[PDB]
RNA sequence: UAUUUAAUUUUUAUAAUUAAUAAGAAAGAAGAAUAUAAUUUA
RNA sequence: AAAAUAAAGUAUGAAUUAAUAUCAAAAUUUUAAUAAAAAUUAAAAAAUU
């Protein structure tokens, strides 16, 4: 399937969200409740 | 065999075999008391 | 911490302070190579400036830092610098008792 | 092949886009402002003007 | 546990030039900034230079993203933003004795003087920062939420 | 017939010249590095006949350059 | 594999591209002689998926040169067919590249292709050469006269001197092309290629020598003209 | 080209034209100054019992275009706090 | 060749032409007149026959096979069309799809459920194909001159369709004979 | 089982009605068949009923018994009091989803020790770009949601044109949602993430690693409405960065997604309260989470 | 209250003025144009390029209801320029797609631009302001003539590049999805039926 | 090799009113290739 | 089933095969033995793998 919604990808914009920050944030929330 | 808008009601179309694909008739086949038998006496 | 972009947020600080107690034996006189984002190249240029120490990297005037990361070129320097800035005080505290 | 193909079967292959893209296709070009040779954009020459600024 | 050596900035000052010209010009900035806030010498503490990014695509609002003159609150009905004002940032820290109100007051006075400094570009410390020494931009940071 | 020569497509949209707009060329250039080389500010994907600048295209967070009318020699 | 020499040749984006060869051993051999040649002579005209490989590998060699470590010296020494070029690699590149951290090698795609096959030609260089000791002013637009002569120097740069230990080696290497047994090898090569037959290879009686003494006494002349 | 897709090839544009002829009704019920959405009567018999004796229900849903025209035109009010701050129980 | 290999197709986006709007050597619309056929009570097949012959152009004295000149027939009230006796329940409509499982055997009643119009279209198809099969343009072109409306509401007031007054001479009911 | 009960149209008549059968004279509804005003068109053997003590007494009893016992008969109130338009009709309402991006992968625990593999999706900018009702036919309406704001020079010159005509800021990507007329929201509406309740089940359409795939059951785990993420307990076969089209799974085997027991959605669009400002708000206090599975 | 960041200056020519954001911004960011009809006609004529044509139309189709009668007359006059009665009305064709056996013809962005103009006009003159066509015959005739100039009732010749091979792009749809985008666009439907029914008073009463 | 199926004809802003069980300017590498749409770089 | 090798490629350029009309797709029965032979209904676009 060759359409535009499917082919186009958002990789280039990934700096707009802090992936590494949220992972560590939920690490904090992991140790806060003690899993 | 459903495409387009499908309503959250659990099975509406299931008795005509699961589809919406004609629906533009006002006229169907009829026993007595069915639709186009409006105009006949019984 | 390690992978943060741009500015270092305060939450990120919390991370470092959490991992302070993660490693039981640490002293402000510890070698540079225990820091986040201190590579081979980043350690070496600090050494020729006569800096072996977490205290010593916490003693930087920030115009030593930038020419460390611009004129010289140890990248991610402000990360390790700031990493010192945070952690040097708690370390002294844990050193006393 | 089970049979001789007539001129029509031989001519059927040229209607295809694969054939046209491969064989009869004109290339787009301009004049290299440094070398004055015909040039396709994106392909340069071994000349010390054309390596740094590659026109 | 109380929050350690994090410092809340006063202003963040931008420059269109890259980071390598400005290291020469750092000491001449503080001498100007001190008389912007009318504080004595050594009062302001400038942070490390930050060269942000050379963005081909320009992702907006990003940690390294070059700032632009136009602002949404500043011009609402403009359908786009004015192009890039600042490629490098350096932070402005005051003494730690200034509480949150004071810091923001010295932050506001600065935008006050600098805006007009850019509009004189249509002797006093403003255009000294603007004209012969480059700084094209300034901002007040957002208070970080993370405590 | 008049000759079969094509007029300039160098300023039109091209899908294989389109990819090189946002691509990173730092190693290709020794002395002369430019901010973004293939990228024409205000024009759709680097093409000069596709000018969008100083039109009504609403782009809240990205810059747009103003309109100056293109010369005759830049198009063809 | 994250180690800045050792090569991963795949097609996935984490891997640098595999250029066609017989075996990964063969790929390694090829890569090694390419890197050796590029370090010896700053440019390589290299076709195919080989050139990006050369780019990345050259960047690795400059990284090792900036390391300036005995382990780095040794690991680069494992990699090259030339020991001497390793010494060249640790004398030249640090001063050359002291102001740059990233992308040390410039790749330039040539608009000409091999006649032999459709594979494209790339021109791979080291970057800034005005900081280099032996490569200071050289012109690569066209080749030298006979390929054992030192290459062209730009007219404004004529009077440049090069590290003595390098032109010693270069002259020792070039001095075996002036003996007549090389001329016999040349004619005999004509015979061989003509037998394997390859077109446009003249008969060995038409093959008049690469090196004569008149040409040497003018070449050395202009060479001390550059000195 | 079977029977049926040729059939629809010809006739679906004709169905469209026919319902266009249906839409002009409202149009001269517009032009002469009347403004009315032609109403559909409510049906009180939607609840029934079939031959196997169980409960059968018919669903009649009536679309109001004067509501729709208001629905698209302006925002809804603020989402009530009982909705997002408490989860949906599984 | 004369007729090309590259041919207009159903999957091809150019689409399939409508012969009413087409202008071609063998299509003459100049001398046509519009008819109105009320199908109330008349048997489906008969109506199909009459409509087929007005549509085809066979009702004219000057009718020529290769020259397609029809009259537009507006067939009104398809819903009231009468099929005699058990036939609604017993008369098959069979087609074969090319794929594993080549049989659809479908009662008139089911086709009438889906569309009543498709029944009249089906029998028109049959009565036109009875004399024209071997060429596609001669099969398809007439059929578009039928306007099938399943009740008394039609767009065509502007053509002033003349009521087509026809009584079926055949006394007996229609008889399904198909091998 | 997977069929509902079969009732024929012939079988719905006065003797089958659960409630009293009502005849329609058009200005008035009565329980007697309309007596035609022209008496000579009365058919033979037909009783024109002006009064019936049999069918009127049951109606008499029924109505009173309704007003007299309103607490028992509240379901009966469905007969006399139909729901008006909008107001989230449970069976008739279909709202739109929004366009996400597969951001990364993560791991969580529930209350118990259980390892989950979450996939984290990102909702960069979701705005209602377009309304399309096709020729005014009922049940044909679409709402087009765009995502990921993109510089002016990106799209082919015909795409940008579309966005200029719409008035909406230029988006990377647009997807249509078929929806009912009541579920509309105006053009340019910023969509938030808590449009999706953490308890619900979501239909997902994305590109496989290389055709399109649809997952019709997948429950929401967790929502970051600061960074506009949403977490899901699945491992997709999908490239990171793939645009993923979201919808509500509208029925699970005879059960409606939204009902009084299960819950109710914020219907046409979610809207945030005027008093909250996300620029003052941290990540951890911004968290929403499902009930335990 | 006050700027969060500094604003770099620009002179009078290069500001982005001419538009306004919607009343409720944080919820709806739609952009509505305030541009006068003079400068939109000016933008249409002075910069003849395709994108400025589309850019003119997207503004003057946003603002149809918000202007008077004569202001519309100059609009349709300006817009009717590149149209010849003899020539095909709406065909703007850019790409020849030879992908299939017989070459496909793809239009450019101008087509849906003009069509969107006609549909905006439909919303203005029929639904929300039904009185306007009856009040002044001037724009009745102007709209009618513009609507005859582009040929709205044979869209098939919008897509036809050679009159020997008439293209069915508009009248054809297949169920596997060909021509969902070029499908039956009711374009002049509501308008023409309405402005026929303005003349449909056959009643002798009035 | 013929039929037959399956895939493709190289980003289609969009998908399904029916059949059966869908297509906007173009080719080198889709990567300037060592997973950042430039990590400052002469 | 990971690893190594080989397939769009520029150049050279054979061999088996060849009664054929631009082709022969689907189904049903019949005809002196598969029946691409009939008749009828039907519904097979082009290129490449
Ligand atoms: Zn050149």
């Amino acid at each position: 399937t060759n359409r535009h919604f499917f082919v186009a990808r958002a990789n280039a914009f990934f700096s707009r969200l802090p992936i590494a920050r949220v992972q560590r944030s939920l690490a904090m929330e992991a140790v806060r409740e003690g899993r | 065999n459903l495409k387009g808008l499908v309503y959250p009601l659990p099975y509406y179309a299931m008795w005509r075999g699961n589809h919406n694909k004609y629906t533009y008739n006002k006229s169907t086949v009829c026993l007595w008391g069915e639709g186009d038998t409006r105009s006949m006496y019984h | 911490g390690i992978a943060t972009g741009g500015r270092v947020t305060n939450e990120d600080r919390r991370w470092w302070l959490v991992h302070l107690e993660c490693a039981p034996d640490i002293t402000p006189g510890t070698f540079i190579a225990w820091l986040d984002c201190c590579g081979t190249h980043t350690c070496k240029k600090l050494i020729e400036r006569n800096i072996w120490t977490i205290e010593q990297v916490a003693a930087l005037d920030s115009d030593q830092v930038d020419e460390l990361k611009y004129r010289e070129g140890c990248l991610k320097m402000d990360v390790v610098w700031e990493h010192a800035r945070t952690i040097i005080t708690p370390l002294r505290q844990r050193e006393v008792t | 092949p089970k049979r001789k193909k007539n001129p029509m079967q031989l001519r059927r292959k040229v209607y295809g886009l694969h054939f046209k893209e491969k064989y009869l296709k004109m290339e787009e070009w301009y004049y290299c402002p440094l070398c004055a040779e015909p040039k396709k954009p994106g392909e340069w020459c071994r000349r010390e003007d054309c390596r740094q600024i590659k026109p | 546990s109380p929050l350690f050596g994090a410092r809340v900035p006063c202003c963040v000052v931008g420059t269109l030039r890259t980071a390598k010209e400005i290291i020469v010009l750092k000491r001449d900035i503080q001498s100007l900034l001190c008389e912007l806030m009318e504080l004595p010498q050594g009062s302001v503490t400038l942070g490390p230079l930050q060269q942000l990014r050379e963005m081909m695509l320009y992702r907006h609002g990003t940690p390294l993203s070059p700032r632009l003159g136009d602002e949404r609150q500043l011009n609402m009905d403009a359908y786009a933003r004015r192009p890039i004002a600042a490629r490098t940032m350096m932070d402005v820290f005051l003494a730690e004795d200034m509480s949150l109100d004071e810091i923001v007051n010295f932050g506001r006075l600065s935008l006050g003087k600098l805006q007009i400094a850019l509009n004189n570009l249509r002797v006093e410390p403003a255009q000294l920062l603007v004209d012969r020494m480059g700084i094209s931009y300034c901002e007040i940071p957002s208070l970080d939420e993370s405590d | 017939t008049p000759v079969r020569d094509r007029k300039c497509t160098l300023q039109y949209y091209n899908p294989i010249r389109a990819r090189f707009v946002y691509r990173r060329d730092k190693p290709l250039f020794d002395k002369y590095h430019v901010t973004a080389r293939n990228l024409a500010p205000g024009f759709s994907r680097g093409a000069l006949k596709h000018d969008w600048r100083a039109l009504g295209v609403y782009t809240p967070d990205h810059p747009q350059v103003p309109y100056h009318p293109l010369q005759t020699w830049m198009l063809g | 594999t994250t180690e800045p020499l050792m090569a991963d040749y795949g097609w996935t984006r984490g891997k640098l591209p595999k250029f066609r060869a017989r075996s990964p051993f063969h790929r390694q051999q090829i890569a090694r002689r390419m890197v050796t040649e590029m370090i010896r002579k700053d440019y390589c005209i290299v076709g195919g998926a080989r050139a990006p490989a050369l780019r990345i590998l050259a960047d690795h060699v400059v990284e090792l040169a900036k390391a300036g470590d005995t382990d780095s010296r040794q690991q680069l020494a494992y990699f090259l067919h030339d020991p001497l070029m390793v010494d060249k690699a640790f004398d030249e590149y640090p001063r050359r590249f002291k102001d740059m951290n990233a992308k040390y090698a410039m790749m330039t795609r040539l608009k000409s292709r091999r006649r032999t096959d459709a594979v494209a030609m790339y021109f791979v260089e080291y970057k800034n050469r005005d900081m280099s000791d032996n490569h200071k002013g050289e012109d690569y637009s066209a080749g030298p006269e006979r390929f054992f002569l030192p290459p062209r120097i730009v007219e404004t740069e004529k009077g440049i001197q090069r590290p003595p230990h390098m032109q010693m080696a270069f002259d020792r290497w070039a001095s075996k092309f002036k003996t007549e047994e090389f001329h016999h090898w040349w004619r005999l090569r004509h015979a061989k290629l003509r037998y394997w037959g390859v077109r446009n290879v003249p008969h060995p009686s038409d093959v008049d020598p690469l090196w004569t003494e008149k040409e040497e006494e003018e070449w050395h002349n202009e060479m001390l003209a550059n000195t | 080209d079977s029977f049926k897709e040729h059939y629809h090839r010809v006739h679906l544009p004709r169905r469209l034209a026919l319902q266009r002829y249906a839409r002009q009704q409202s149009l001269r019920n517009a032009a002469k100054g009347n403004v009315k959405a032609e109403e559909v009567p409510y049906k009180y018999n939607r609840w029934w019992v079939n031959e196997e004796h169980e409960f059968v229900h018919q669903y009649a849903f009536v679309e109001d275009p004067e509501v729709t025209k208001a629905k698209r035109e302006t925002l809804p009010p603020v989402t009530r706090e009982n909705i997002w701050k408490e989860p949906q129980q599984t | 060749p004369f007729k090309s290999v590259l041919r207009r197709h159903k999957h091809h986006p150019e689409g399939l032409p409508l012969y009413n709007d087409m202008s071609k050597q063998w299509l003459c619309r100049e001398g046509e007149r519009w008819w109105l056929l009320d199908a109330r009570g008349e048997q489906l097949p008969r109506v199909a026959a009459v409509a087929a012959q007005y549509i085809t152009g066979q009702h004219r004295p000057d009718f020529t096979p290769g020259m397609i000149t029809g009259d537009h027939v507006v067939i009104v009230n398809i819903k009231d069309v009468v099929m005699v006796g058990d036939q609604w329940i017993r008369v098959p409509i069979t087609w074969q799809t090319a794929y594993p499982g080549g049989k659809y055997r479908i009662r008139l009643t089911d086709m009438y459920e889906r569309d009543p119009c498709m029944l009249m279209w089906w029998f028109l198809k049959d009565e036109v194909n009875r004399h024209f099969v071997r060429k596609l343009k001669t099969r398809i072109a007439p059929l578009e001159k039928a306007w099938l409306y399943e009740d008394s509401i039609h767009p065509h007031a502007d053509k002033n369709p003349r009521p087509l007054c026809w009584t079926d001479p055949e006394v007996k009911g229609w008889k399904y004979r198909d091998p | 089982r997977c069929y509902p009960s079969l009732m024929r149209e012939k079988d719905r008549d006065m003797y089958h009605c659960y409630y009293p059968y009502l005849f329609d004279h058009g200005d008035k509804m009565s329980l007697y068949p309309k007596i035609p005003e022209n008496p000579r068109e009365w058919q033979p053997e037909q009783l024109q009923t002006t009064y019936d003590a049999i069918r009127e007494d049951k109606y008499d009893a029924f109505i009173r018994l309704r007003e007299k016992f309103p607490e028992l008969y509240q379901d009966t109130r469905a007969w006399d009091n139909p729901p008006p338009f909008g107001e989230f009709n449970m069976f008739y309402s279909v709202r739109f989803g929004m366009v996400g991006v597969k951001a990364f992968t993560c791991k969580d625990y529930d209350e118990l020790g259980n390892q989950f593999d979450c996939t984290a999706f990102w909702f960069p900018d979701n705005q209602v770009v377009k309304h399309s009702t096709r020729n005014g036919e009922v049940g044909t309406d679409k709402v087009y949601v765009g995502a990921m704001n993109v510089p002016v020079e990106f799209h082919k010159p015909h795409v940008a044109a579309f966005y200029k005509a719409a008035g909406v800021p230029v988006k990377h990507v647009c997807a249509g949602f078929p929806i009912t007329p009541d579920a509309y929201a105006p053009v340019g509406t910023k969509l938030d993430v808590r449009h999706f309740k953490p308890g619900q089940e979501v239909t997902i359409t994305f590109q496989n690693t290389a055709a399109a795939e649809t997952y019709q059951g997948v429950p929401v785990w967790r929502i970051d409405y600061k960074n506009s993420l949403i977490y899901l307990p699945t491992l997709l076969d999908a490239d990171v960065g793939t645009y993923v089209r979201f919808s509500d799974t509208i029925n699970t085997k005879g059960l409606t997604l939204w009902n009084e027991h299960r819950g109710l959605p914020a219907f046409p669009t979610f809207i945030p309260p005027e008093d909250e400002d996300l620029s003052k708000l941290a990540t951890d206090e911004c968290q929403l989470k499902s009930p335990p599975l | 209250r006050f700027p969060s960041q500094t604003m770099s200056p620009c002179s009078h020519e290069e500001e982005m003025r001419g538009y306004v954001v919607s009343r409720d911004y944080p919820l709806i960011d739609r952009l509505h144009c305030t541009r006068s009809i003079e400068e939109l006609v000016a933008q249409f004529e002075d910069r003849p390029q395709i994108e400025s044509r589309v850019a003119a139309l997207a503004d003057m189709a946003s603002t149809v209801s918000f202007r008077s009668d004569e202001e519309l007359l100059r609009m349709f006059t300006a817009i009717s320029a590149p149209f010849s009665v003899d020539g095909r009305g709406l065909n703007f064709l850019t790409v020849k797609v030879s992908k299939f056996g017989r070459p496909y013809y793809v239009p450019n962005s101008l087509l849906p631009a003009y069509v969107n103009l006609v549909d905006a006009t439909t919303i203005a003159l029929v639904r929300e302001q039904p009185w306007r066509l009856s009040a002044s015959p001037a724009l009745f005739i102007q709209v009618l003539q513009f609507m005859a100039l582009i040929k709205v009732f044979e869209p098939n010749k919008w897509f036809t590049f050679s009159d020997h091979a008439p293209s069915n792009r508009a009248d054809y749809r297949h169920a596997i999805g060909v021509n969902h985008s070029t499908a039956f666009w009711g374009t002049g439907e509501e308008l023409y039926d309405f402005m026929v029914e303005l003349l449909r008073v056959e009643d002798d009463g009035r």
